[PDB]
């Protein structure tokens, strides 16, 4: 239909509460990634990227009872992130990784540590040697890159710690970790493991550099979260150096990519036609229309909202 | 002598590493520390049978597929772990069975599944519902506690079995 003709359900889905996107977070399983191509682009649109994310975010954080599990499973808000990341973080990417990842390639010395992985004759001492080196560059790289990451979504990692902070107030940890847990669990370290995700490479690793990339981006891991490597795999324990003088340097990080207290808003989106995703994210919820009238019997702030959905999504389908 | 190459997957924060490391190092593991992919091994006696077992732990979240199907390809038993406190965790695992069918080309693979985290009060995903998806699968299910250690022994060695009368 006209654009036009979608106006009141496209003010409904902005809405600064949320309330309709954690209504369809829940009734979303496998729609999940679909969905949320679909809202990123209707809110990318009129700019509310922000609102967005940093609320769905918040709501995720407030649902948490237990911190060490943040985040760490698969979300829409998490979906959210992923896909948002992969837009807006690509030259960030290239910039702290693309240099260290094509000399690993071409490299031919093997950076195995582990005792039972290890070929006839092959040196410990001389590998372990080599990651080192590797490690130093490639994190020097990704240190000296904090300012290249876009201010937008500086913005959310701040909201994230905004977040962490009056949720868990006592607890000084979790305003690194829980960047930590995107910009490397969830952005550095899979374009380390795979350099297809961001287009880095074109090109299949070696069998020795297969295995330097995850000695490299499990290495990156532990300094992410600020863990000695000791306490589980033996063999790796001589990359602990490397952490211990580098622990400090990571926390600067962590804490001050979210060092933009700001919105952004230039280089922004230009006017044209949305119907085209308001379309897509109505047929989502025809397809969850008895899940969400569930959804809408409880009672409560999302109530009055849930209920106007319904009805709207109904009246979209009649007038279809 | 035999070895078996076994692998734990399931969501992110579940507690793999968990599990593994309360097998492996025989303690509990309470901080924060995703993994992205940490290799143990350890032979020990299940059934008379001294055997090695070769112990893949790897990262749950959705950005390390991909990087899924290698690890896949050489295992030959899968725990396939969600917590029982996170419902949205239970509903991912049939899409660990799903893509362990297809890399394998097969379908009836070792697996076993495994319910964490059942020393918690608050728990969403019942007993039963776990033990009839397993049922409808063709394979063992196992609830199993890293904090207390209950069940852990047996969820790894009941996969090992699994692998052998394969
Ligand atoms: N109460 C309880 N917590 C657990 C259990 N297993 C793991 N955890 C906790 O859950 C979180 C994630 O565990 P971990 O094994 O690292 O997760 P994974 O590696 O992503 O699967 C940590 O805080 C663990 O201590 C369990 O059986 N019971
Ligand atoms: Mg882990």
């Amino acid at each position: 239909m006209p654009e036009e003709e979608y106006s009141e359900f496209k003010e409904l889905i902005l809405q600064k509460e949320l309330h309709v996107v954690y209504a369809l977070s829940h009734v979303c399983g496998q729609d999940r990634t679909l969905l949320a191509s679909i809202l990123l682009r209707i809110f990318l649109h009129e700019k509310l990227e922000s609102l967005l994310l940093c609320t769905l975010n918040d709501r995720e954080i407030s649902m948490e009872d237990e911190a060490t599990t943040l985040f760490r499973a698969t979300t829409l808000a998490s979906t959210l992130m992923e896909q948002y990341m992969k837009a807006t973080a690509t030259q960030f990417v290239h910039h702290a990784l693309k240099d260290s990842i094509l000399k690993i390639m071409e490299s031919k010395q093997s950076c195995e540590l582990s005792p039972s992985k290890l070929e006839k004759n092959e040196d410990v001492n001389t590998n372990l040697t080599h990651l080192l080196n590797i490690l130093s560059e490639l994190v020097e790289k990704i240190f000296m890159a904090s300012e290249i990451l876009p201010p937008t979504l500086r913005y959310i990692y701040g909201c994230l710690q905004k977040s962490v902070q009056h949720k868990w107030p006592t607890n000084t940890t979790m305003r690194t970790r829980v960047v930590s847990g995107f910009v490397f669990l969830r952005l550095i370290c899979p374009a380390i493991l795979n350099p297809r995700m961001f287009n880095i490479i074109s090109d299949s690793p070696s069998p020795i550099a297969a295995r330097t990339l995850i000695l490299v981006a499990k290495s990156v891991q532990n300094l992410a979260n600020l863990v000695e490597f000791g306490a589980k795999e033996p063999y790796m324990e001589g990359v602990n150096p490397f952490i211990k003088s580098n622990k400090h340097r990571m926390i600067m990080f962590l804490d001050e990519l979210g060092n933009v207290p700001e919105l952004p808003d230039t280089t922004e989106h230009s006017r044209t036609d949305l119907s085209r995703d308001l379309a897509a994210l109505h047929e989502i919820c025809v397809a969850h229309s008895d899940e969400l009238r569930t959804l809408s019997n409880e009672r409560g702030a999302q109530q009055h909202v849930l209920k106007k959905l319904l009805a709207i999504t109904e009246l979209l389908q009649q007038k279809q | 002598m035999t070895e078996y190459k076994l692998v734990v997957v399931g969501a992110g924060g579940v507690g793999k590493s968990a599990l593994t490391i309360q097998l492996i190092q025989n303690h509990f593991v309470d901080e924060y520390d995703p993994t992205i992919e940490d290799s143990y091994r350890k032979q020990v006696v299940i059934d008379g049978e001294t055997c090695l077992l070769d112990i893949l732990d790897t990262a749950g979240q959705e950005e390390y597929s991909a990087m899924r199907d290698q690890y896949m390809r050489t295992g030959e038993g899968f725990l396939c772990v969600f917590a029982i406190n996170n419902t949205k965790s239970f509903e991912d695992i049939h899409q660990y069975r799903e893509q362990i069918k297809r890399v394998k080309d097969s379908d009836d693979v070792p697996m076993v599944l495994v319910g964490n985290k059942c020393d918690l009060a608050a728990r969403t995903v019942e007993s039963r519902q776990a033990q009839d998806l397993a049922r409808s699968y063709g394979i063992p299910y196992i609830e199993t506690s890293a904090k207390t250690r209950q069940g852990v022994e047996d969820a790894f060695y009941t996969l090992v079995r699994e692998i052998r009368q394969h």
